[PDB]
């Protein structure tokens, strides 16, 4: 064989908060300390307050006065919480409170009591199946605290409620939240983190990801002694010098001179820029070589460049060769001013010098190419390698030009949507994603640089590493600025990780958009244009699913299905097609309003006070199109939903699998005898495993069924009325799958 | 080594990924028996012990060939007969044909309408005979 595996192992650590800027903000040269509002302690204080308030509800005989769907929510929530509680005294306090609600529903609203008991015989956390629709938007837990708790909330409690007022889900303990979140993406789920309040509409996708991430442990990645970023290498050997002939010079691309060969591939001489240190060229050599050597190990699909040397060449010689060609002057300005320039020499197919947005590719080859690029980016991410400058994407608030943050809401204080992209098509003009696969491989970072205060994190994400300041955060009593945000210092690496996943897919989206605009600009055929933009939507959705597959192991077909529960592909195609072409620049206000209604289908239309440039659209500079107005959000609402959907499925699932194995470990200990316990709480621990399995995944359920049998052998003397229906459903499916595999072989 | 179906490889891939706790695309022997159990192929002591001797870590192509070897041991005849049995509440050996549509197409790797119609061929139809055909 050639062994397939990664040179990185992922674990956990105490905190990411090491060697970080002090948590302080300076205002009028006064130093204001930033304090973290603990997420878990505060969540729990509010569930205690919720339980007291139920207690007060009961004592008022006012059950009669709250609607039924709420009483269900309260009952089901209290059963689920009781099931999550290992302390018997608390478990018992919780069911005392449930029982009067149960007495009532049975007696006075019994179609509803019948709906409840169905969910109870499927699950130990039946609330998560109850909240798979519009019911999630009704905050039954905050509503009741508001009615029955007659004290001001604390500062901490108030801050928590401000941030997660959208759903009661945010108050759930870890295993119930994680399981709700994952099952929210399922085929029988119609939940959407969107709700209309008054005439206003509230989008809260980002908040699902923050609520989730604040529960996680600080991750840690260990690179092998053999990793590219670890193994000590010697100097590069350069025993060969390429003899440059102007006769074989195909053209000049950027600072790279391209020469033909007898073999119909290309020799590139990449020439040193002004202010570029020798080492930048060295690292591109060293990373091309590493990837060539480990290509088989990693299943790298790219057609890699082959390194040939790294050495110094006379400028007179570089000038004497280039002199004739077009671009000679631009190349002359681009390259360092020195008599001796460093070059990096390599060989590559022609397809390497083709940018992934090139309008000469037809859709089949573009798709094949995108798939290669996407594959290698996430496979390399698993290996510990990050590429932070695939494209030059920037934001601008008014002038501050800043690096684009794909999950901006998670990484700063009170920013609500993705910002306008400046000169968007230019940002990918020179993207390092090529027709062949990846390029510009030296411009790369060890994944560890995202989990520490590297020069990079301190530079691009210092709000996230420092803490949150805003005037509403300031206590006068403690003299501090308190926030949930300052708590991210401990988990900052987990945030940059997910950001990186969204950012790759953002570059792919911009590249696809550039290709679409270039291909459809001269098309005469309005249905044929629409076709291209529908297919670019399919490639984008598919890429997001490939990323799920590679990071989690969820089959791509299931991942694509999970995405489409949350992100709408009709809307994405409509929005991309409208805002990434200049055609809207010609519409009058009434036509523009009519077109906007179609691409957002009942959601609020994009609002802007900017004046459109004829033949361009939204454009600050009068010439290049932007995505968004001056100081406004990106209009690609669905893209935002899709990037958040993707990144929530990956983390959602890692974190679900963690909850599973913690339960498994508990079931194995009971089963073996390493924890003595009664029958009924063995059955309970097993039923719980069912809930923590990935949605749409059979093989977990099968293992639990096996655990179940094992348990019934151990405690045969004990009824199984509460658990038989769910296990029988798992058993019927396990049996049906074998019959299906049998029939498939027969057809052959 | 492996004449496996697209569907088996999809399943064994996800299972491998799940029990690869550190994401390096290799599982330890610690996990092997538990992962094997999850795929219907719970091993004997000796078979698990023999697999443990063979070794630290196991990549995913090595896994796709451990699984085929254990799969050879399985009698199709018995493993399919014990499945159909679940749908036989009684000892009659009889199931319903109107039904078996609503099983094959509503559970597991669901059959297509053509596949369901194609199966009903080979009032009622008994299972014990159907295995004898294949
Ligand atoms: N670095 C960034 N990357 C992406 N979007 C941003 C960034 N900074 C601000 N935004 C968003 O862009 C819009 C206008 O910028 P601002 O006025 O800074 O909020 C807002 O809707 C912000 O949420
Ligand atoms: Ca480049
Ligand atoms: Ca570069
Ligand atoms: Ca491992």
């Amino acid at each position: 064989h050639v062994k397939q595996y990664y040179f990185a192992r992922r674990g956990e650590t105490s905190t990411h908060d090491t060697s970080l800027p002090p948590p302080v903000k300076v205002l009028s040269g006064r130093s204001i300390p930033l304090k973290e509002i603990p997420f878990e302690a505060t969540r729990n204080e509010l569930v205690q307050i919720y339980l007291t308030s139920i207690d007060k509800l009961i004592k008022s005989n006012k059950l009669n006065s709250i609607p039924s769907q709420q009483i269900a929510s309260h009952y089901l929530f209290l059963r689920s919480l009781a099931n999550s509680e290992t302390d018997g005294i608390k478990k018992n306090q919780i069911l005392s409170l449930a029982k009067p609600l149960g007495t009532y529903l049975a007696s006075k609203e019994p179609h509803v009591w019948k709906m409840i008991n169905e969910l109870i015989e499927k699950s130990e956390y039946p609330i998560i199946h109850y909240l798979k629709n519009n019911r999630a938007h009704s905050n039954f837990m905050l509503a009741l605290i508001h009615e029955y708790h007659k004290e001001p909330l604390t500062k901490n409690q108030s801050a928590f409620v401000q941030k997660f007022r959208d759903s009661s889900v945010f108050l759930f303990p870890n295993p119930i939240y994680t399981a709700w979140l994952a099952h929210s993406y399922d085929e029988d789920s119609s939940f959407n983190p969107m709700f209309r309040e008054r005439l206003s509409t509230n989008f809260y996708h980002s908040t699902l990801t923050d609520n989730l991430l604040l529960r996680t442990e600080p991750k840690e990645v260990t690179l092998s002694s053999e990793h590219h970023y670890k193994k000590e290498k010697g100097p590069i050997d350069s025993s060969f010098r390429y003899q440059m002939s102007s006769d074989r010079l195909l053209r000049i691309q950027g600072r790279t001179l391209l020469f033909s060969t007898p073999q119909n591939d290309v020799v590139a001489v990449k020439v040193q820029k002004k202010g570029e240190p020798k080492s930048t060229l060295e690292e591109e050599f060293e990373m091309a070589d590493y990837l060539l050597k480990h290509q088989r190990r990693l299943d790298v699909h790219s057609k890699l460049p082959q390194p040939l040397g790294q050495y110094s060449v006379k400028k007179s010689e570089i000038l004497e060769i280039s002199r004739g060609s077009l671009d000679f002057e631009r190349f002359k300005t681009l390259i360092d001013d020195s008599k001796d320039l460093e070059v990096y020499v390599y060989k590559a197919p022609q397809s390497y010098f083709t940018y992934l947005h090139d309008k000469n590719q037809d859709l089949e080859d573009l798709t094949a190419s995108v798939k290669t690029n996407v594959h290698d980016l996430f496979v390399l991410l698993r290996e510990g390698i990050v590429f932070p400058q695939l494209a030059d994407i920037f934001h601008t608030h008014f002038e501050d030009k800043g690096r684009y943050q794909a999950l901006v809401q998670l990484l700063n204080v009170l920013q609500f949507q993705l910002g306008r992209i400046d000169k968007w098509q230019k940002a990918v003009e020179y993207v390092n994603l090529r027709s062949s696969g990846l390029a510009d491989l030296g411009d790369s970072l060890p994944i560890t640089s995202l989990f520490t205060s590297s020069d990079f994190t301190k530079h691009y994400f210092s709000e996230l590493l420092t803490g949150g300041y805003h005037p509403t955060f300031f206590d006068k009593s403690s003299g501090t600025a308190n926030s949930l945000f300052t708590g991210k210092r401990r988990l900052f690496g987990n945030y940059l990780y997910l950001n990186t996943i969204a950012e790759y897919l953002l570059v792919i989206q911009l590249t696809l958009g550039s290709y679409g605009d270039k291909v459809t600009r001269d098309m005469m055929d309005k249905p044929k244009k629409e076709a291209v933009w529908r297919e670019l939507a399919n490639v984008m959705f598919t890429s997001c699913a490939e990323a799920i597959h590679i990071m989690t192991g969820i089959p791509q077909s299931r991942a694509l299905t999970l995405l489409k529960q949350r992100a709408n592909i009709e809307k994405h195609f409509r929005q991309t097609q409208f805002w990434m072409t200049p055609d809207y620049s010609k519409l009058d206000e009434d036509t523009l309003q009519m077109e906007q209604y179609s691409i957002y289908s009942g959601e609020p239309e994009y609002e802007f006070t900017d004046k459109l440039v004829s033949g361009v659209g939204l454009s600050v500079d009068g010439v290049h199109q932007d995505l968004g107005g001056y100081n406004r959000e990106s209009p690609l609402r669905e893209l935002e939903k899709l990037l958040y959907a993707t990144v929530t499925l990956i983390e959602g699932t890692m974190q679900l699998d963690k909850e599973f194995f913690k339960q498994l470990e508990q079931v194995e200990k009971i089963l073996s005898g390493e924890i003595k316990t009664d029958a009924n709480s063995c059955f309970e621990a097993v039923a719980q495993l069912l809930d923590l399995a990935r949605p749409g995944c059979h093989f977990q359920k099968r293992l639990v069924l096996s655990y179940y049998e094992e348990a019934k052998l151990k405690y045969p003397s004990a009824p199984t009325d509460a658990y038989d229906s769910r296990f029988q459903v798992v058993a019927r499916t396990n049996a049906a799958i074998t019959i299906q595999r049998f029939w498939r072989e027969a057809r052959k | 080594a492996d004449q496996l179906t697209e569907e088996q490889i999809a399943e064994f891939k996800e299972a491998f990924s799940l029990f690869d706790k550190d994401g390096d695309g290799t599982i330890t022997t610690k996990e092997l028996g538990t992962v094997m159990r999850s795929l219907g192929q719970n091993p004997t002591e000796a078979e698990l012990q023999d697999m443990i001797n063979e070794v630290g870590t196991i990549d995913f192509p090595e896994f796709l060939t451990m699984m085929a070897r254990k799969m050879k041991d399985t009698d199709s005849e018995e493993e399919i007969a014990e499945a159909f049995r679940v749908f036989d509440k009684d000892g009659n050996g009889y199931i319903s044909a109107a039904e078996l549509r609503h099983v094959m197409t509503n559970l597991g790797e669901k059959l297509t309408d053509e596949e369901v119609d194609e199966m009903i061929r080979e009032g009622q139809v008994n299972y014990e005979e159907f295995v004898q055909m294949m």
